RNA sequence: CCCGGCGAGGGGAGUGAAAAAGAACCUGAAACCGUGUACGUACAAGCAGUGGGAGCACGCUUAGGCGUGUGACUGCGUACC
RNA sequence: UGUAACGGGGCUAAACCAUGCACCGAAGCUGCGGCAGCGACGCUUAUGCGUUGUUGGGUAGGGGAGCGUUCUGUAAGCCUG
C-alpha cells in the first residue's frame, strides 16, 4: 500500500543495474575492460 | 526626422514612427518605453555632436512583439567513441515602435 | 448524381489495363467510349465490359437521364497475387507470382 | 542585414563595349574582368552578378607590349584522348582572335558556377562585327 | 517478460524521421539516409554559423576596402590613419556609409589622409 | 549484375513513354453504312470499301 | 431490377446504429503503386543534403513600411557500423 | 596514359635576399545572456540580493543522480459508451 507513509531513502544503493552508456558511467564492457575469461565469467582464474 | 541611440555595446539608428529590434524588456509587454540616450538627431542637414549626448533629448516607444521563440535541438558526437549529447536552445526576441522624437 | 461500377479480381495485371485506361483519360463525351469500340488485347475488354456497365446502368442506377453522362475516374490497381512453384532438379525451391487487377469507373449527372 | 535585391527593376542592363582596337591584353582584361563582376560602382552584391552588359567588337586587333607576341605558347587539350594543341600570341589571334579575350579574362572572375554565370553574359567579336546594333553599346576607352 | 519497444526503440526512430520529407530523392522517408538528413545536416548547421560568423565578416572590410581605394588608400593603411584621427568609430558594421552616404564616407578617408604621416 | 532498391517512376515512365506510340485517329465511317470501321477491315455487315466479302 | 456471355464482379431498391460491420464480416498503421490538384522541373559531371534566392501561388493588411507554401539558380559539402 | 617535378596564370621584377611601419588572422583571448561547482568583499538570514574572482572537450576504469516501461499494492478510489 505505501500510500499517506513517508518513504526511507539512502538505505539502498539504486543499485546492481548495468550502465547502458558512458554519458552515465561505464558502456560496452560494463566495467569489466576488454576480453578473456576474466570478462565473461567470474573472476576467470582458478584456485 | 530620425537620431540615433545607445544601448550598452550597441548603437542603433532610428527614424519617426519605425519599428527596430531592441535586447529583451524584463518588464515585457507592460510598459511604453523612453530613451535620453539619443546622441544624433537629424531632419533636414546631418549634423554631429561630440559632447555627450543631446541635453533634454528624448525618443518614445511603445513594445510591438516580445517573448520566447520556437524550441531547436542540435547535437554533438565524436568519430568511433560511441557516445551523443544533446542542446535545448529557445533565444527570446523584442521589437519597439517610434511614438515621439523630441529636441 | 453519380454512378459507380468494379470488377475485382480479374485474370490481368494492372500495367496491361492501365496503358490503355489512362489513354482515354482527356477525352470529350463525343469520343469516350467511341474510341473503345474497336479494342486491342484483353486488357481493353476489361474496361470495356465496366465502362459500359456505368454509362448505361444508371438509367436504373442514378435517375431516368443519362443523355450528357460523364466519366469522371477511371482507374485500375493490382489486386491479391498466388505463390506457386515450378520443378528444378535438387530442390531447392523455385516459384512465380499469379496476378490478379481490380478495375474502377465512376460517371457522374455534373 | 537586409536592403537590397538584384532583379531586373533594380539592375538595369545598359550595354558597353570596350575598344579593344591597339589596347593592351593585360590591362584590357583587368578592365573587363570588373565591368563583368559589376565592381566600379556602389552596389550590394551576394553570390550574384550586379552587372550592366558588356561586350568586346574588334578582338583580331588587340596588342601585346615588348616581347610575348612571337615568344610563349597558350595550350589547350582538345578532348581527342592525349591530343594537344599550342601556338604563339601573333599566330594564335591569327587564326582565334575570340578565344584570346577568354583565356585572359577567365582567371580575372570567380571560381565554378558563379565565375560561369558572369562568362556566358560574355559574347567577343572580330572584324568589327555589330551583331548587338540593337542594344547600342556606350564605348570604354582606356 | 518482453520488451514491447514501441514507446522507445520505435519513438527514437521517429524522433529522427520526423524530419525527413521535403527531399529531392530518398531522404524524404528512407530511415537509414534521412537519419543522415538530421545527422550530417547538423554538421553543414554548425558551418553555416561558423561561417556567417567568419567569413562574411569581409563584407565590413573588402566593400570599404574598395570605396577608399577610389579615394586612392587601401584599408591597411586607411584604418592605421582614422585611428590617428580619433572618433567616428566603434563597430565595423557601421561603415556601410560607403555605400548609403559616399559623399560623408569621402570626408571620412579623406580624415585619415590628414591624419597619417 | 547489381541494381540499387526500385527504378524510379520518373525514369520508368520516360521508358514506358514510347514503348508502344498508342494514337487516337477517331476512325473513318464505312463506305456503305451510317458507323465507322478498322482501316482495310471487314464491317459487321460483312462488307469492306463499297462491296461484300462474306455471306451471312 | 439495371450491366454482361442466365458470366465475372459491381450498382439501384432493400436488411442495419454500422455493410471499411457482407461469410473474401472485429479495429487497423507501414513497405509497394495509385486518383485528383497546386508550386517546381529542358544541357551539365561526385553521400542528392545545408544555407542564401530571382520567379510563381495562397491568406491577411496599409503613417514609417507582410507572412506562408513552392522554387529555377548559387555559396557550402567525399556517408554509417 | 594526357595539361602533369609552383596546382595554374600573371610577371625581366611582379623572382631572390633582409629591412621598416601598418593591416588580416581560432570554437580560444575578450564583451554579453544562461547554468553548475569552488571561494571572498558589501547588505541581509523566507534566505536572498549586489559585486569581484575562478573551473567546466574528456576513454579502459572509479563515484553521484533522474525520466519513462511492466508487474504487485493503493484501486470499495479517479477518468470512461
Amino acid at each position: 500500500r505505501l500510500n499517506t507513509l513517508s518513504p526511507a531513502e539512502g538505505s539502498k544503493k539504486a543499485g546492481k543495474r548495468l550502465g547502458r552508456g558512458i554519458g552515465s558511467g561505464l558502456g560496452k564492457t560494463g566495467g569489466r575492460g576488454h576480453k578473456g575469461q576474466k570478462s565473461r565469467s567470474g573472476g576467470g582464474v582458478r584456485r | 526626422m530620425y537620431a540615433v541611440f545607445q544601448s550598452g555595446g550597441k548603437q542603433h539608428r532610428v527614424s519617426e514612427g519605425q519599428t527596430v529590434r531592441l535586447e529583451k524588456l524584463d518588464i515585457a509587454t507592460g510598459e511604453t518605453v523612453e530613451f535620453a540616450e539619443v546622441l544624433m538627431i537629424a531632419n533636414g542637414e546631418e549634423v554631429k555632436i561630440g559632447v555627450p549626448f543631446v541635453d533634454g533629448g528624448v525618443i518614445k516607444a511603445e513594445v510591438v512583439a516580445h517573448g520566447r521563440g520556437e524550441k531547436v535541438k542540435i547535437v554533438k558526437f565524436r568519430r568511433r567513441k560511441h557516445y551523443r549529447k544533446q542542446q535545448g536552445h529557445r533565444q527570446w526576441f523584442t521589437d519597439v515602435k517610434i511614438t515621439g522624437i523630441s529636441a | 448524381m453519380e454512378t459507380i461500377a468494379k470488377h475485382r479480381h480479374a485474370r490481368s495485371s494492372a500495367q496491361k489495363v492501365r496503358l490503355v485506361a489512362d489513354l482515354i483519360r482527356g477525352k470529350k463525351v463525343s469520343q469516350a467510349l467511341d474510341i473503345l469500340t474497336y479494342t486491342n488485347k484483353k486488357a481493353a475488354v476489361l474496361v470495356k465490359k465496366v465502362l459500359e456497365s456505368a454509362i448505361a446502368n444508371a438509367e436504373h442506377n442514378d435517375g431516368a437521364d443519362i443523355d450528357d453522362l460523364k466519366v469522371t475516374k477511371i482507374f485500375v490497381d493490382e489486386g491479391p497475387s498466388m505463390k506457386r512453384i515450378m520443378p528444378r532438379a535438387k530442390g531447392r525451391a523455385d516459384r512465380i507470382l499469379k496476378r490478379t487487377s481490380h478495375i474502377t469507373v465512376v460517371v457522374s449527372d455534373r | 542585414m537586409k536592403t537590397f535585391t538584384a532583379k531586373p527593376e533594380t539592375v538595369k542592363r545598359d550595354w558597353y563595349v570596350v575598344d579593344a582596337t591597339g589596347k593592351t591584353l593585360g590591362r584590357l582584361a583587368t578592365e573587363l574582368a570588373r565591368r563583368l563582376r559589376g565592381k566600379h560602382k556602389a552596389e550590394y552584391t551576394p553570390h550574384v552578378d550586379t552587372g550592366d552588359y558588356i561586350i568586346v567588337l574588334n578582338a583580331d586587333k588587340v596588342a601585346v607590349t615588348g616581347n610575348k607576341r612571337t615568344d610563349k605558347v597558350y595550350y589547350h587539350h582538345t578532348g581527342h584522348i592525349g591530343g594537344i594543341k599550342q601556338a604563339t600570341f601573333e599566330e594564335m589571334i591569327a587564326r582565334r582572335p575570340e578565344r584570346v579575350i577568354e583565356i585572359a579574362v577567365k582567371g580575372m572572375l570567380p571560381k565554378g558556377p558563379l565565375g560561369r554565370a558572369m562568362f556566358r553574359k560574355l559574347k567577343v567579336y572580330a572584324g568589327n562585327e555589330h551583331n548587338h546594333a540593337a542594344q547600342q553599346p556606350q564605348v570604354l576607352d582606356i | 517478460a518482453r520488451v514491447k519497444r514501441g514507446v522507445i526503440a520505435r519513438a527514437r526512430h521517429k524522433k529522427i524521421l520526423k524530419q525527413a520529407k521535403g527531399y529531392y530523392g530518398a531522404r524524404s522517408r528512407v530511415y537509414r539516409v534521412a537519419f543522415q538528413a538530421v545527422i550530417k545536416a547538423g554538421q553543414y548547421a554548425y558551418r553555416d554559423r561558423r561561417q556567417r560568423k567568419r567569413q562574411f565578416r569581409q563584407l565590413w572590410i573588402a566593400r570599404i576596402n574598395a570605396a577608399a581605394r577610389q579615394n586612392g588608400i587601401s584599408y591597411s593603411k586607411f584604418i592605421n590613419g582614422l585611428k590617428k584621427a580619433s572618433v567616428e568609430i566603434d563597430r565595423k558594421i557601421l561603415a556601410d556609409i560607403a555605400v548609403f552616404d559616399k559623399v560623408a564616407f569621402t570626408a571620412l578617408v579623406e580624415k585619415a589622409k590628414a591624419a597619417l604621416a | 549484375a547489381v541494381q540499387q532498391n526500385k527504378p524510379t517512376r520518373s525514369k520508368r515512365g520516360m521508358r514506358r513513354s514510347h514503348d508502344a506510340l498508342t494514337a487516337v485517329t477517331s476512325l473513318s465511317v464505312d463506305k456503305t453504312s451510317g458507323e465507322k470501321h478498322l482501316r482495310h477491315h471487314i464491317t459487321a455487315d460483312g462488307y469492306y470499301r463499297g462491296r461484300k466479302v462474306i455471306a451471312k
